[PDB]
């Protein structure tokens, strides 16, 4: 019936949107990083650590809204 | 920490290490830290902090010059550099009212282009002198 | 050149090129060089004033 023809669409509107928040997040933060080598790349190796801290921050709440979309998408269907 | 060397065509200024430093730019102020991220640059009219060790500054004027930064010993070049108790409030009072008479003074372009660099001067001379109360 | 008071040597070097066979500071290394901008005016008039220096000396 219609539940589930409206729930695949709030999974796909969900994921969507985490995806494009957290493709570009990235995209900008490594951006930044690999701006740093070319100017030195003796702190590839430690900018690289820098970077993993904070991309975990940045794919803090993306993860949840993909959590939530599978949730939709394969257990209320 | 690190080594400072400061140098003007008619005498050294400074030679020895420090602690920490703030120095004038061609856009803005900077400060630098040891080991800092390597530059060179050409510097506006104005001053340098030298704080050196248990924390004691010293005020240097440098009216023009460059700076470079790449190794760890840094180094500062000065077309014109004054010590800050040879020259005193009264000289660059004296400064201030060379320049607000050449302000009235000059009413072309290129003779503004040499006396705003006179205003500089005199501005410059007029902040190290209140720097140098600290 | 005046190495003693009563002794002087004469000396020949070159200015340009800048020589780079001179010893390499390989212990100073960076993470992160900057240049401030028009770089090429700071770097030429900085040399004018190494070939300035060099001569009148």
């Amino acid at each position: 019936n219609l539940n589930m023809d409206l729930l695949y669409m709030a999974a796909a509107v969900m994921m969507g949107l985490a995806a494009i928040g957290a493709a570009i997040g990235i995209g900008i933060l490594g951006g930044k990083f690999l701006e740093g080598a070319a100017r030195q790349p003796d702190l590839i190796p430690l900018l690289r650590t820098q970077f993993f801290i904070v991309m975990g921050l940045v794919d803090a709440i993306p993860m949840i809204a993909v959590g939530l979309g599978l949730y939709v998408m394969f257990a209320v269907a | 920490t690190y080594h400072l060397d400061v140098v003007s065509a008619e005498q050294q200024m400074f030679s020895g290490l420090v602690e920490k430093i703030q120095v004038t730019g061609s856009e803005g102020e900077l400060g630098i830290y040891p080991g800092h991220a390597p530059l060179l640059t050409a510097i506006k009219p104005g001053m340098i902090r030298i704080v050196k060790q248990h924390g004691h500054e010293e005020f240097i004027y440098l009216s023009g010059g460059i700076l470079e930064v790449q190794p760890g010993n840094v180094t500062v070049l000065a077309d014109t550099a004054i010590r800050g108790q040879d020259l005193d409030e009264a000289r660059a009072m004296e400064a201030k009212r060379k320049a607000e008479e050449h302000i009235s003074s000059s009413h072309g372009d290129v003779d503004y282009a040499q006396a705003s660099a006179e205003l500089a001067k005199a501005i410059a001379q007029l902040r190290v002198i209140e720097l140098t109360k600290k | 050149k005046f190495i003693n008071t009563m002794s002087q040597v004469p000396t020949i070097s070159q200015l340009l090129p800048l020589p780079a066979s001179d010893d390499d500071d390989l212990k100073h290394k960076s993470w992160d060089y900057l240049y401030e901008p028009d770089p090429k005016a700071l770097l030429d008039t900085l040399l004018r004033r190494y070939v300035e220096s060099q001569v009148y000396q």
